[PDB]
């Protein structure tokens, strides 16, 4: 219940809590509950921790980069309303790719996203190619610390 | 039988349509006539030849017939120049396109109704608005200037006869490469001297043919 | 039988030869059919005298054969001086040569669409960089600005008859010593409208005889 009001608060949705006055518990098991992909807290010299940023991860890499890609990947999909206001072009492409672009690049510019490429990390549903289809928000993003760049596809189409 | 794309024909038409709608009033004993100035695209000696023919009594059937040909408007590009302020197409060039717009009137009431028509609109220029779609794709936005640079008086007598005003235009343009018709029909809309938004009449809907 | 390494031979080429693949679109039943214009280098007096020994409609064998003539381009050099910004040649001297394009034509259409062809791409001017090789040896660089100076819009009519503008280009180049034949044939590329790099066909195929 609580590390939960700790994410809506650090980045996007680990330091310690506000009014614990005791753990239950307090290194080769930590390490194991890493891994676990379990959120450890450990109290050292007095005041408790948390000893990891948290989730029961699975297949993605080991890597705050899951907030990242999470908001993004709300938000874009919300976007969608815009699509039922107009028609599908190859400016469609454009425009929605503006739109989606200018989001992203805020992003890196605040900072939180890196290496953000326009040219190769945005949309293209149909294979490059003179035919087209509905347009699909595939982007490759990087969270800053975290040298790989993931790739999540959320789909508007029929 | 013409390159329906051609940026040439479209400033030409364009031009010819915002000036396609003019009417002048005629107060008879019926009641009052209204009615429209006809428009060509021609090189003014070559408008003038035919002009003059056609204003030519050679039978009896002529002698009333002859008085409906005037008022009439000519029009003609008469020069063009680069317009100074990667590939080039949409993004274009900034062309600038030198319109004489020529009125012929039987009548100074008739050329005074007919100016007073054209001359408010432009202070001293005219904004409007272009909007050029090619298949489906979102159209493009040019905007184009046109700028009144000068305007000139003159006659033409035989005992009334024939009265001469051409107006000047400077239009700030765009230019690109050849678009061929095959690639599918440029659709163009534009806003006129009301800012209301018409669409660009195909070329032989605007001008009376001179031939 | 011709200085073939000739430097006013070698711009008159280059700019020919910019202009030598231009062609109009002209619709017929079985389809459409697209004709080259036909470019020849001349003092412009000549190549119109010359034009109207050509359009003169003497028998019927003439009457037919009289639209294949237009649409042509003639071009020529009309002036040059020094371009004003341890011997000479290559280390050479910037010059400024000033060539008369003129374009004929039957039809408006004709007309726009070669028109259309050519000035999008000076704004006001075009680039290109030229390769000029002696022999064997490494290259020399010379790069060319050819700028687009001024048009000039005409007509010449008999009842159609002909269309004429001309557009005048100040070509920003290079002139040294006549390099004798004898030495070795000059070797030239060039970047096109299209940055393609192609190489400059002798005089005798970009030019159709006058003669």
């Amino acid at each position: 219940a609580d590390i939960a009001g700790l994410c809506a608060r650090t980045d996007n949705v680990r330091g310690q809590i506000l009014n614990v006055i005791k753990l239950a518990i307090e290194q080769a098991q930590r390490d194991r509950l890493y891994q676990e992909a379990i959120n450890p807290v450990t109290g050292t010299g007095g005041d408790g921790y948390v000893l990891y940023g948290d989730k029961t991860a699975t297949s993605v890499p080991s890597p705050n980069v899951r907030r990242l890609f999470n908001m993004l990947k709300t938000n874009i999909g919300r976007s969608s309303k815009y699509r039922l206001f107009e028609l599908n072009n190859a400016f469609t492409r454009s425009s929605f790719r503006t739109e989606t672009a200018q989001y992203l690049q805020g992003n890196k510019a605040l900072g939180g996203i890196y290496e953000y490429r326009v040219v190769c990390d945005t949309t293209n549903n149909t294979p490059s190619v003179i035919d087209r289809n509905e347009f699909v928000a595939t982007f490759y993003i990087q969270p800053a610390r975290s040298i790989n760049y993931i790739t999540l596809n959320f789909v508007a189409t029929a | 039988g013409y390159f329906y794309n051609s940026s040439f024909r479209r400033y030409a038409t364009l031009m010819g349509d915002l000036f396609s709608n003019i009417q002048i009033k005629r107060q008879l004993e019926s009641g009052d006539k209204f009615i429209r100035v006809p428009i060509t695209y021609a090189s003014k000696e070559h408008f003038m030849m035919k002009l003059n023919k056609w204003t030519s009594i050679n039978s009896q059937e002529d002698v009333a017939k002859v008085e409906t040909i005037l008022p009439r408007i000519n029009l003609h590009l008469v020069d063009f120049s680069y317009n100074a302020p990667v590939v080039s197409q949409y993004n274009p060039s900034p062309i600038k396109m030198i319109y004489e717009l020529s009125i012929f009137t039987r009548y100074e009431d008739d050329m005074f109704q007919i100016v007073e028509q054209i001359l408010p609109y432009f202070q001293p220029h005219f904004n409007t608005t272009m909007y050029e779609q090619f298949g489906n794709d979102i159209p493009f936005k040019r905007d184009i200037k046109i700028v009144l640079m000068s305007a000139a008086i003159d006659e033409a007598i035989d005992g009334r006869r024939r009265i001469e005003w051409s107006l000047t235009f400077e239009v700030n343009g765009w230019m690109y490469p050849p678009v061929d018709d095959a690639e599918g029909l440029i659709r163009t809309t534009y806003t006129d001297f009301h800012a209301n938004t018409r669409d660009l009449p195909d070329g032989e809907g605007v001008f009376e043919s001179v031939d």
